[PDB]
């Protein structure tokens, strides 16, 4: 038999979650390919990401810690 | 792994991706940038936030990933009250800055070892008045490593729950009530599992990670990627979307704020998964009251899901996703209710179209699938 009873609990939220609960990241390694400002640029990756709002997205990974501003650099 | 630079030009890239998506930046600032004394060297960090400021954006912030692995990552030991204080330091500097009030959180640790709970314990006792949400990650296998048997194994779909009372023990001890976010969280670490992170049987753990998360209280999940080199990415090389992007989007088209609760009858709640929550109320066809059921099927048959009284005679509209052929749960490619899902065009998401079942009838769920359900005129109270 592969019939199955479901039970619902339905008297008040239990939790409430964020309207971003949902969201992404972009790893920060991404910043060291060449073609960084190509890639993310991009209007189909664009119409992809607008998809998802609302959402955060975490720019951050393990080159989060070897990465160093510099005012300077073109 | 080496020091590298970036540009302000880089900077802005990131922003405008992010503003003209609609989504909120959270930037990640570089901790191991410390003085003699092993305190966190703030300069750099000034910088940036000197020149976001100058620029207008509207930012939040982190400072390190995975400070549990610095001696593996930097050979530098970094201590959990130490990194507490550090944070303490860029909370002062954010409320010295023209947006004193942007949110900052942390500390990103993996997930809770003895180790880690300890480091995530010792934070939150010297920092965690100043961050306004608790981040940790998780992963479920090793990408090296994993298999196809791991990504459809209700074992390891329940690993997860222990992992997130973990946390909650370490948070209720030192700082209850404070909001707990996953920082970082995919099927696979290394990358992903080569042709299963980047499939439809990548699914069945990120929909149970989704559900799992709501039910127990994590307020915000964050899916390591949604492009880059990992395989878990929801968009891949070439700018198309992959089983898990579609996922997510239905998701998110149906689902909630408001989380519920369901179960199923009987000694076997291993491979029928089942959450519930409120339909979510911007989604224009659906009407206060409604409620979103979202179910994964993960056994070799397809199970038929009988709705309780008093929403057994309502209208039910099916949102079931199979994969597109030929290759079965390794398939990039997935279907809705029978309908390739793929863009219009490079401006242009398709419809999400629903089908409407026989009022009264059982939900059928296939063999190695996942499905949203929405019933229709439920008139729950708690949702309106
Ligand atoms: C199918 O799965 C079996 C174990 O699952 C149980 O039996 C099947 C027929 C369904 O009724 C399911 O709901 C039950 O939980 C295995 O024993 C069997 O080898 C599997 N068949 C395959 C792989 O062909
Ligand atoms: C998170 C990190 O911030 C990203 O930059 C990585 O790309 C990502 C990944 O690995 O795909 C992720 N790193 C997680 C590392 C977790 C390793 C767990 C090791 C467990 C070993 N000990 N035991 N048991
Ligand atoms: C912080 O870093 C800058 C640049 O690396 C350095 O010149 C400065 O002396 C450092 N401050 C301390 C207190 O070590
Ligand atoms: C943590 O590290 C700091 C900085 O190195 C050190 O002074 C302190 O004694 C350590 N704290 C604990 C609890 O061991």
């Amino acid at each position: 038999q592969d019939v199955v009873d479901l039970d619902f609990f339905t008297q008040e939220p239990l939790h409430l979650v964020s309207p971003s609960f949902l969201s992404v990241t972009i790893d920060a390694n991404l910043a060291t390919d060449p073609r960084f400002l190509i890639l993310l640029g991009s209007p189909k990756l664009r119409t992809l990401a607008r998809g998802l709002s609302p959402a955060y997205l975490r720019f951050g990974g393990t080159k989060t810690d070897f990465l160093i501003f510099d005012p300077k650099k073109e | 792994f080496k020091n590298s630079t970036y540009s302000r030009s880089s900077v802005d890239v990131l922003y405008t991706f992010a503003n003209c998506s609609g989504l909120d930046l959270i930037f990640g600032l570089n901790a191991l940038l410390r003085t003699a004394d092993l305190q966190w060297n703030s300069s750099n960090a000034q910088l940036l936030l000197d020149y976001c400021s100058s620029k207008g954006y509207n930012i939040s912030w982190e400072l390190g990933n995975e400070p549990n692995s610095f001696l593996k990552k930097a050979d530098i030991f970094i201590n959990g009250s130490q990194l507490g204080e550090d944070f303490i330091q860029l909370h002062k500097l954010l409320r010295k800055s023209t947006f004193k009030n942007a949110k900052l959180y942390g500390p990103d640790v993996g997930q809770p070892r003895r180790k880690t709970a300890k480091m995530l314990k010792s934070f939150l006792k010297a920092g965690g008045e100043v961050i306004d949400s608790v981040t940790w990650h998780h992963y479920y296998l090793n990408g090296r490593t994993a298999t196809r048997e791991d990504f459809l194994n209700p074992d390891v779909l329940d690993i997860f729950i222990s992992s997130v009372q973990k946390v909650f023990q370490v948070v209720e001890s030192t700082r209850p009530g404070k909001k707990v976010w996953l920082g970082e969280t995919s099927s696979a670490y290394g990358g992903g599992a080569p042709l299963l992170s980047d499939t439809f049987a990548a699914g069945f753990m990120w929909l149970d990670k989704l559900g799992l998360s709501a039910r127990m209280g994590i307020e915000v999940v964050m899916r390591q990627v949604f492009f880059g080199a990992g395989n878990y990415h929801l968009v891949d090389e070439n700018f198309d979307p992959l089983p898990d992007y579609w996922l997510s989007l239905l998701f998110k088209k149906l689902v909630g704020t408001k989380v519920l609760m369901a179960s199923v009858q009987g000694s076997k709640r291993r491979k029928l998964r089942v959450y519930l929550h409120c339909t979510n109320t911007d989604n224009p066809r659906y009407k206060e009251g409604d409620l979103t059921l979202y179910a994964i099927n993960l056994h070799n048959v397809t199970k038929y899901l009988r709705l309780p009284y008093p929403f057994s005679n309502k209208q039910v509209d099916k949102y079931l996703l199979r994969p597109l052929g030929p290759h079965g749960l390794l398939s990039k490619s997935v279907q809705l209710n029978g309908l390739t899902l793929k863009m219009v065009d490079d401006q242009t998401l398709p419809p999400l179209m629903e089908k409407p079942l026989r009022p009264g009838s059982s939900l059928g769920l296939p063999a190695f699938s996942y499905s949203f359900f929405v019933i229709r005129n439920a008139k729950v109270a708690a949702c309106i």
